[PDB]
């Protein structure tokens, strides 16, 4: 992680990328604004996970 | 003036009195057969069913 | 009497702040569901205006001979006359104000001579029956006369235009508000929008509620006591 | 005389029935029109002033 | 008085809203379930012009030599007549105004004299009764005789054409999409769905409450006292 | 009056709409569970014209020499007489409307002199009591004689043709269709489909109750006092 | 003679009616405009006095 | 007499203290926010000052000859007089109090000669009534006349200028925040924020229900029994 | 993943192609619009599980 | 007994041109009663219609 | 004087009743054809529309 | 009837403004030929 929202890391990218692919939904209705958050939010212990095992 | 049987009423009543003549104007139309003067096509195209002879004055 | 244009704006700041159409200044609803809160809007507002009477409006027709039925639309008016569908146009309105078709309950028609007739009594000639809400059964077409109807009215339909201005009563906003948010909410079919659809319908009702007990609609009405003197009692 | 209308009771055209001597329909929802719709009377004289 | 066409679009803005066969647009419905839209319309509206006397038409029935039961269908019409299935015609409409099938309740029936005739009177000659709610029993058809029926009547039958206009109140639009959504979520037989059913037909209620809590649809009655002076007092 | 093909399509649109045998199209029902859904809908019409007199039949039964017993059965009709099960024809039916063995509760028959005949009375030559509810025992077959017995009907068997109508009030399809939709769901002996036949049976009712609360399947009576004058009572 | 209105019952114009004679309309939720609204009156002298 | 600078102040520390838009000084709302939150004091001083009488104001309303119905709006006043909307000015007011628009109920209307004229009075010719909340129906425009409309008022609309001042009772300040947060956290449409939208709700009653159980608005009132010599009553 | 919904990475493919699994059922009934939603949001974790799985 | 809710149902907004036409009905009829004595020039088309014309005709041009 | 018809229904039938005079002027308007004088182009196209004939006083 | 003469004069109501623009707009060139009588012309008389 850079340390930073949409940076150049591994986490970053997984974490930005599963933000632009929740996103499609918020901004087509089908979920309201507190939805979408509370998805994203759930996603980090994922994302995390999952971006140290891509790195190494 | 205002009819208490209607307005309407009254004329529809007044125009029912009148059939039978109304019934020979409508005979006499019918089987004595008539020529007509018309203008152009149209009003000949726009002629009653019982006219069978016309004219169209050019 | 604000304006459809500040509608949109309230609306993206109170109810639907969470919605996804909200464009990037937070202040302006996106262009592709404005139609479907106009649909609510109007939806809103005619609810609004058939439990309380806010606006009462009165519109003339015309007796044309030989017709009974005088349905009240918009086709058989005078500017918006329809060739199509109304053989002769009999209702009056003027071109600043015209017919809208806004009847929602017709409540008392006076004559072109004063004389008021009664609504729905069966055993009254002299009497205009209904058959339908936004119709009229005058069953003698009398000469030379003219019908002032007062009717319940709803806010005229808006058409989507953002320059068409709204009658609402400001202390009436906090409930339209809660009724666009719950038709929004509640369609979206998901467990965490259809429980916030709920809060926002009841409140509908709280405000409908304490706008009804503080008469801030005028729906309280007093009368003097004309039948006192008419059935005797010196 | 003053008769006090509840709240909710009679709605358009069903209280204009009632000021004018025609049958009204009441909602049933709201109470009773001989305990609600109160017509206010003159009080009862206490015993203590006879 | 609004079209089948802006129904289909202010249904699928609030009630039918995230059903799969909405339009990319959001504005309409797909070609593939408007049968099933229009087959919930078509209920909807039979529920609440039952409910409450929201159209209430007569129907003129002359009577035919040798015939009792008269059928109020439409088939024995006159502009309908239907040789196959009807001997001769007997009831009368106009091509403008033809009969359309739509007998729930019949309320009250004259005579071509202006006698009227008691209905479901056992002991009452002169009565006319109906064995079956869309049927009429006439015991005696006289010689040159009529019968102008008033009866409760339900919408014109939705064909589907997207240009037929619609007969309903302004005010009960919001009590057609809450029932028109019952029908539709109650269908697909899923947990979440089935409970939106539930909310979407006590909605239903509710609307269909405080539109007879207010007399929006013309359900209070009052009358003149006949009896009074027909049973004597002075 | 509809028709069984509209309504194989409007069960398929309201209930069966999650059932697995609705065809591609959705707007019909597969030639595998016509058969359950017309027995469905044949028990439906059954318990709806039982409740509610919806259909008030009376068929002549005339007298034969030697006979008391007289089961209303159709074996025993004239153009549907069965020679292999049935002596001798004693009904009469015209080839239009032959008796379609649907008789669920006899109320009241007349006699060829216009004598009413009371029914169930112990003590009462003149009687005729009914030892099964589709029989009927006259202890005394005069010469010249007949019996006009009304009757509450229900509605003829659905044999299965697309073809043959349907009468039932156009309100009380709403009723119809939940009880298909409960018969359907609470045979599949699964958790989710056992909850949702419950809903469609209260549903049910209370449609049916809506129906009787307004009075729109002629269920309340009036009739004039005519025992007044026969007690004395000048 | 020292009429006591609950705080709540009668909105304003509705007590302005009620103070001028005219038919007023009253929240139902509060109360009865017939236990509530209390017209104070002489007390019942005891028997012991007497 | 605060100014709306300092309610953004004060609405930082307790209400919107959570808030994101909360600047790195705490002391502030940062610009992004700004038309939301006075989107929120606006309708927050709207609902106040619609349950108590806060401001009571008269404007007076001069007689133009051939216009009866005579609305309320800022269109039609003297300073700020809308010749694209309004043929003449008839409202009057001096240019350091101009007409607001802020008209939310009508209470009492004099007269230019001291004459009090009822309102919605039917049986009362000398009578205006207002067919909508923010209008009035003057039926006879007599000479030299006006009208001093006592009524109740509504907050001047804060347009967003940080220097305008804020006319609200200091005991209803702590009730004014408590409806901005529940304003704010009920659009968030998360479990966590709705659930204080309700405590901040509930609270705005607790307090608005303190200010009226100890007469901190004045809402009692007491007059003089005029009534009584009038009546008689020696 | 690409950082963008419909990108041509693993992630990208696995939660573009779930969804498109699923909308084969929200475009012809048999669940509503929010019922979808909720089960391709509840995809994420597995999809992000599956597509270091592949890639690696 | 005042019937002036009718003319600002009907004639409204637009009263000021019945007041200004109510203002100046002796301007009117002085108008028309100079206008009779045909004191002025009157226009014609073509030679035909000037024998159309009052026996008190003064003046007249031909158009054409 | 204050009036009890109304103010401006006075008003309104005071014209209705000289209908009949402001026939014959529209009338006589209207026939006989009529030369009006004009200042500027912006005033003649300012013109009623029964005026046939008109003349620019430059 | 109110209504009548109240429709009477709406349904009018162009041409009554028609002739009160023609009573302010009054321009009509009048012929004189002597001074005299030019002179003796009213004062709304312009143009001659």
């Amino acid at each position: 992680t850079t340390r930073v929202v949409g940076g150049s890391g591994t986490f970053d990218a997984l974490m930005a990328s599963a933000a632009a692919h929740l996103k499609q939904e918020f901004k087509e209705g089908r979920i309201t604004g507190g939805e979408y958050t509370k998805a994203y939010i759930a996603i980090v212990e994922t994302c995390m996970g999952n971006a140290t095992q891509y790195l190494l | 003036v205002d009819k208490v049987i209607g307005n309407a009423y009254a004329v529809v009543r007044a125009v029912y009195c009148n059939l039978g003549n109304l019934k020979l104007l409508y005979d006499f139309l019918n089987t004595y057969g008539m020529v007509l003067g018309v203008k152009s096509e149209a009003e000949l195209k726009k002629l009653n069913k019982l006219a069978k002879y016309a004219r169209v004055y050019g | 009497m604000r304006k459809l244009s500040d509608v949109y704006k309230v609306l993206a700041l109170t109810s639907l702040k969470s919605a996804g159409f909200i464009t990037d200044d937070k202040v302006n609803i996106e262009a592709w569901g404005k139609p479907e809160v106009l649909a609510h809007i109007n939806e809103g507002l005619t609810r609004l205006h058939s439990r309380f009477v806010l606006r009462t409006n009165n519109c003339i027709v015309e007796m044309k001979e030989g017709r009974t039925d005088y349905p009240l639309l918009a086709r058989y008016s005078y500017e918006r006359f329809d060739p199509a569908k109304a053989p002769y146009p009999y209702i009056m309105d003027t071109p600043q104000e015209p017919f809208q078709e806004d009847v929602i309950k017709i409540l008392n028609v006076y004559d072109s001579k004063g004389i008021r007739r009664k609504l729905n009594d069966d055993h009254d000639k002299n009497g205009l029956f209904t058959p339908r809400p936004d119709v009229l059964q005058c069953m003698w077409p009398r000469h030379f006369e003219a019908l002032n109807v007062l009717y319940q009215a709803k806010h005229p339909e808006l058409t989507g235009d953002e320059n068409q201005e709204i009658d609402l009563p400001e202390t009436l906003y906090s409930a339209l508000e809660n009724w666009v948010g719950y038709r929004y909410h509640t369609g979206l079919n998901t467990e965490g929008s259809t429980a916030k659809a709920a809060e926002y319908l009841q409140l509908y009702e709280s405000i409908c509620g304490e706008v009804v007990d503080f008469d801030l609609a005028n729906g309280s009405m007093s009368n003097t006591n004309v039948l006192f003197e008419k059935r005797g009692w010196v | 005389g003053q008769r006090a209308y509840p709240k909710g009771m009679l709605d358009t055209l069903n209280r204009r029935r009632f000021e004018d001597g025609l049958d009204y329909e009441y909602n049933p929802q709201t109470g009773n029109p001989s305990q609600a719709i109160i017509e206010h009377k003159f009080p009862e004289l206490p015993q203590s002033a006879i």
